[PDB]
């Protein structure tokens, strides 16, 4: 399972660029795709989503209409026709897998991404930005949402993502305390309605990074400010 | 093959014969006790209200 | 040879005499002193559609929400009973599937049929698609039933009159069960997984040991081949179904029939049998296109689940007992509550 | 008397409703081929509900029309469109049987995208053709004299409507059934029981019923309108109209009572 | 009321339903036929020749002739209680039966091979699950029958036989005896053919029989016949 995005570099505001992502090692046809931007020293932000078979497409309010996205199942390649550019469009773009079915774990795999430089919605906030702590000691991270994420079905649409330095975000917990595959049992999630917290039994040198809290109750997807752990 | 089959059969029967034996009434009483013990938590025997039933109108 | 045959006959007579001597009382006489259950009314809640062939087998999940059904079109479908949405569609290499199983953990599923091979599929592949993990070849007859003991080993039944326990990682059967004079039709696992029983065309049910690989106990009394078998929720008893239009309840300890469920007007065979969570009610499928609910402690009919347009082949009750699902040859699966 | 018309309406409604409910209930009857029979039954039900009661009113009043001209125009349009739809449905059933005989590989089991698509196309074409044929009446094209008489008497419209409604579908059906007969006989001869004779009898009786029901009515319809000197009388016109209306009453019997599955369904329904 | 994830799951279920419908439509256009007979009856030769023209378990053979797909199922190797799985073949378009014509004077460990073949044909034809399923009979060893009949009289297999020992009379008697086992001739019919080293005519005969069966089934569906 590997994703390799293509395109980037310097592009004038009045120009246009087309980004391409190559999907291999998995059934790209049955997996939905997402695009997430990350400006320098800024948090994540959802861009667009395509369901399996290209039957459904969504765009963010700040990108709606301007940006065109296409899918090519036979070639297992995803394209982003980026028609117009402004100064704020400068950010790193990441391709994220997503499959929706009972027991599924969407946003499990995140691509390496590419760096591109240019010459109502539920509010997600995190009070703590930096939490210095020594290795071994337990660490807790709290996130809050402006609207209750508990749907009538009995499950809360909350996600936790960890982005290590020089590495793309990695899924940790999904809806809303289940451990993602391949993650150590140290991480644990809890909450009720609107208050949620992420706890670590014991911190290790590999836990250094920034933790993002994301909601998937309704589009557009919103990402938290992000809490950084350092020693 | 007849000799071997008859042998295996006779050892099987001999082994099955030597088994502890209890009364049928005790087994029936135990079954009734088990049925009545868990009768209060059987949705099929005692239908639950719509507040808890997960199969309802979509 | 003659001496051995006479010894076998004497042993059989002694076993019969020992069984008879302890038949001091019957279940019906003791149970006559309790109030019977009222008319059971069940209304279909979901009607699963998508199968274009006969439904032969189905198994309820441990979570009591997901279930898998097998059809003759070579497709295995995992249904979300709460929403009826299809979770997975597994194309079988052989369309002649006769049984299916769902792992307790839900990671893997099993199926088999006339191909004499049991195929294991992985539902949690990093690839994202369901693919066959291991193939259990070695049986000389069509697979009749299969059940998952644990993530590591699976027990399967075949038409060659023998049952075997297969190690998925090794791929070679570790234990072989022999002694059935007829083809083995069904399997059932005890709640503790310590013991399992199998039914064969010889109208006898045998008790087998998982590790010892020997037949501890044998049951007889059916007038025809046994097609269905299921353990009592307590785990100390089980019921069997045959083509003679009668269901017989056998308890492991008494080694004799406790009660008989039959009705004069029924002349058709019985396909599948299942128990309620508490064991108070007995559900059996019949070839007359409807399922009948039987009073376990009194043998009185409690209700009828009609609506199927063809033979009812398989049925099962959820782990929590919330609802019961029934399969039929008309390609439609219904959930009752 | 009008009581005969009332009895005919009762028989029509009873038969068509029974057939429709039997098709709806018994699972095996839900097939592409039976959709044409269902459409024919629906058309018969519409005829029963809409046109004959007003004809009975006219018979009681002896042809005196007191309602507005709009009501007469609507009555004429409805009657014409129902009749054309029924005739075209019969033609569609014949052509479906022909397709089954000549191209059986896809027709097998009467299920699939190919069968459903063609059945829907034929039904839609039949209904659209009937509506198009009957629309000019609504536009006041049916020129009439004394307003108290409600009937169709325009030479220009009558000949074209009769042609399109009967003669083209009638000739098509006759040719199709002759071709089917030839095909079966040739197949039997190439291969070299009572079942083939039964099929031949079915085809022959269907064709004879269609002829004796519709051909005389349209022939009288054209002769009275275009003959400069013919011995036509109102009694003959009424007799032909009744003979054409009883066609709808007798259609469900011939088309369902002789089919094994339909017979079983009817017996099961009547057993209750 | 459904959430975004629930809507995505619904869309995935609809896509799966569409895929299943497409697969069923594709599969409904293939003719499915069952092949039965003894190992020495010529089943292997028939399968080999048809495959050329175009381990335990059941053998699946696919061949095409005149833009028509055929699916053949072989259950000879599956020796077991056949009535416990014969019902799986209710939808079989036709049944192919192969019997060796020269096995009348041989013995099998019924005692005679031909008597056993006739008993098997009677059992299969009268099976309750094959009420409207046509049967095709193939005679594979007529060339050896030519030589064998001239030396070994046919009276050994049929004591009641009293006709001439000539080849044509014997073949007609065998065909009539095989056909007489049918009890439901009105509902179903038997197609008989003679097979030899030549294989061109066998496929044409099979295609013609399949086409006739399909035509009759469609006539039944339309109500005729
Ligand atoms: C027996 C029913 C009497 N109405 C007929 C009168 C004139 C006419 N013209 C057509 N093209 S159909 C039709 C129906």
């Amino acid at each position: 399972v590997q994703l390799v995005e293509s395109g980037g570099g310097l592009v004038q505001p009045g120009g246009s660029r087309k980004l391409s992502c190559s999907a291999s090692g998995f059934a790209f046809s049955s997996f939905g795709m997402h695009w997430v931007r990350q400006a320098p020293e800024k948090g994540l932000e959802w861009v667009a989503y395509i369901s399996s078979g290209s039957g459904t497409i969504y765009y963010a309010d700040t990108v709606k209409g301007r940006f065109t996205i296409s899918r090519d199942d036979p070639k297992n390649t995803l394209f982003l026709q980026m028609t117009s550019l402004r100064s704020e469009d400068t950010a790193m773009y990441y391709c994220v897998r997503s499959i929706y079915y009972y027991g599924s774990s969407p946003f499990d795999f995140w691509g390496q991404g590419t760096t591109l430089t240019v010459s109502s919605d539920i509010v997600m906030t995190q009070a703590t930005s930096s939490v210095p702590v020594t290795p071994g000691e337990s660490v807790s991270i709290s996130c809050r949402s402006s609207k209750s994420l508990l749907h009538s079905n009995g499950n809360t649409y909350l996600y936790w993502f960890l982005q290590r330095p020089g590495q793309s975000p990695q899924l940790l917990i999904y809806r809303m305390s289940n451990l993602a595959s391949g993650v150590p049992d140290r991480f644990s999630g809890s909450g009720s309605g609107t208050a949620f917290t992420l706890t670590i039994s014991r911190l290790e040198a590999e836990d250094v990074g920034v933790y993002y809290c994301m909601q998937h109750l309704e589009y557009p997807l919103t990402f938290g400010a992000g809490t950084k752990l350092e020693l | 093959a007849s000799i071997a089959q008859a042998r295996k059969l006779v050892e099987q029967l001999k082994m099955e014969a030597n088994i502890d034996r209890i009364k049928v009434s005790k087994a029936a009483a135990d079954l009734m006790a088990y049925c009545e013990a868990h009768a209060k938590e059987d949705p099929l025997l005692t239908p639950v209200p719509a507040s808890e039933n997960p199969f309802r109108e979509k | 040879l003659d001496q051995l045959r006479q010894e076998a006959e004497q042993l059989k007579n002694q076993i019969r005499d020992a069984r008879k001597a302890c038949a001091d009382a019957t279940l019906s006489q003791i149970t006559n002193n309790i109030d019977p259950v009222g008319r059971i009314q069940m209304r279909t809640r979901r009607t699963l559609r998508g199968h274009l062939a006969k439904i032969y087998a189905m198994h309820w999940g441990t979570d009591s929400r997901l279930l898998v059904s097998a059809s003759q079109d070579g497709k295995l479908i995992i249904w979300d009973s709460y929403t009826t949405n299809k979770v997975h569609a597994i194309p079988l290499r052989s369309s002649w599937v006769m049984t299916c199983a769902y792992a307790p953990s839900g990671n893997y599923v099993a199926c088999g049929g006339l191909d004499n091979i049991c195929s294991i599929y992985n539902l949690k592949t990093r690839e994202g698609n369901v693919r066959v993990s291991r193939e259990l070849a070695g049986h000389t007859g069509y697979l009749s039933c299969c059940r998952f003991l644990d993530d590591n080993q699976i027990v399967t039944s075949s038409g060659d009159t023998t049952c075997a326990l297969w190690d998925i990682e090794t791929g070679q059967q570790t234990t072989t069960f022999t002694g059935h004079t007829g083809d083995v039709m069904s399997l059932s696992l005890a709640p503790d997984t310590r013991l399992f029983v199998s039914g064969a065309c010889d109208a006898s049910a045998k008790l087998w040991d998982v590790r010892e690989g020997m037949c501890r106990q044998t049951f007889t009394g059916h007038e025809s081949d046994i097609n269905a078998i299921c353990f009592f929720p307590n785990g100390n008893a089980f019921a069997t179904g045959s083509d003679d239009a009668t269901c017989r309840l056998f308890d492991l300890r008494a080694d004799q029939e406790l009660m008989t469920y039959s009705h004069d007007n029924i002349i058709c065979g019985i396909t599948s049998v299942s128990f309620s969570k508490s064991g108070r009610l007995l559900l059996a499928g019949y070839d007359d296109f409807n399922c009948n609910v039987w009073d376990a402690l009194k043998a009185d009919r409690a209700g009828v689940l009609a609506g199927h347009d063809n033979r009812v082949s398989c049925l099962g009750v959820t782990d929590d007992g919330m609802a019961v699902a029934t399969g039929s040859w008309d390609s439609f699966l219904k959930i009752w509550n | 008397y009008a009581l005969s018309y009332c009895a005919l309406i009762l028989a029509i409604v009873f038969g068509n409703g029974l057939v429709c409910m039997a098709v709806l209930k018994e699972r095996a009857l839900q097939t592409t081929t039976n959709y044409l029979v269902v459409s024919l039954a629906v058309a018969d039900l519409l005829v029963a509900t809409l046109v004959m009661p007003w004809v009975v009113y006219l018979e009681v009043t002896g042809g005196v029309w007191n309602f507005s001209r709009i009501c007469c125009d609507v009555f004429v349009t409805l009657d014409v469109m129902m009749c054309t739809a029924s005739i075209l449905n019969l033609c569609a059933i014949s052509i479906d049987r022909y397709t089954a005989v000549v191209m059986p590989v896809h027709y097998q089991h009467g299920t699939g995208q190919s069968s459903c698509r063609r059945v829907a196309l034929m039904i839609t074409a039949v209904w659209v053709l009937a509506f198009a044929v009957s629309c000019p009446l609504l536009f006041g094209f049916n020129t009439t004299g004394d307003p108290t008489v409600c009937s169709i008497s325009n030479p220009d419209f009558v000949i074209y409507s009769s042609v399109v409604s009967f003669y083209l579908p009638f000739g098509v059906t006759v040719l199709v059934y002759a071709r089917i007969y030839v095909v079966l006989k040739q197949r039997r001869r190439k291969r070299i029981p009572l079942r083939e004779k039964k099929a031949t009898q079915m085809v022959a009786i269907v064709l004879g019923a269609f002829i004796v029901c519709w051909l005389p009515f349209f022939l009288t319809h054209v002769l009275n309108t275009h003959c400069q000197t013919c011995h036509v009388s109102p009694e003959l016109y009424s007799a032909t109209t009744w003979l054409g209306y009883v066609n709808s009453a007798l259609n469900p019997v011939i088309y369902t009572t002789f089919n094994i599955e339909f017979r079983k369904a009817f017996l099961k329904i009547l057993s209750c | 009321t459904l959430s975004a994830e629930d809507k995505a799951a619904v869309e995935r279920s609809k896509m799966i339903d569409r895929n299943l419908r497409e697969d069923g439509e594709k599969a409904a256009r293939e003719v499915k036929l069952l092949l039965l007979g003894a190992g020495e009856s010529g089943k292997n030769t028939i399968v080999k020749q048809m495959k050329i023209i175009h381990t335990t378990g059941i053998v699946e053979t696919h061949f095409t002739f005149k833009d028509l797909h055929f699916k053949m199922f072989d259950v000879g190797a599956q020796r077991s209680e056949r009535k416990k799985w014969i019902h799986c073949f209710e939808g079989v378009t036709a049944i192919i039966f192969c019997v060796a014509l020269s096995d009348y004077d041989l013995v099998l460990a019924e005692m005679n091979r031909m008597h056993a073949s006739m008993k098997l044909f009677d059992s299969i034809c009268n099976n309750k699950w094959f009420t409207d399923t046509s049967i095709i009979l193939f005679l594979n060893k007529k060339d050896l029958f030519e030589e064998k009949i001239k030396k070994s009289p046919l009276t050994i297999c049929y004591p009641e036989y009293a006709g001439s020992n000539t080849y044509e009379e014997a073949a007609a008697y065998i065909q009539c005896q095989f056909e007489d086992l049918n009890k439901r001739k009105d509902t179903k019919e038997i197609y008989t053919h003679f097979t030899c080293s030549t294989d061109t005519k066998n496929v044409q005969f099979v295609f013609d029989a399949v086409t006739d069966v399909i035509i009759k089934n469609n006539l039944k569906d339309c109500g005729l016949f």
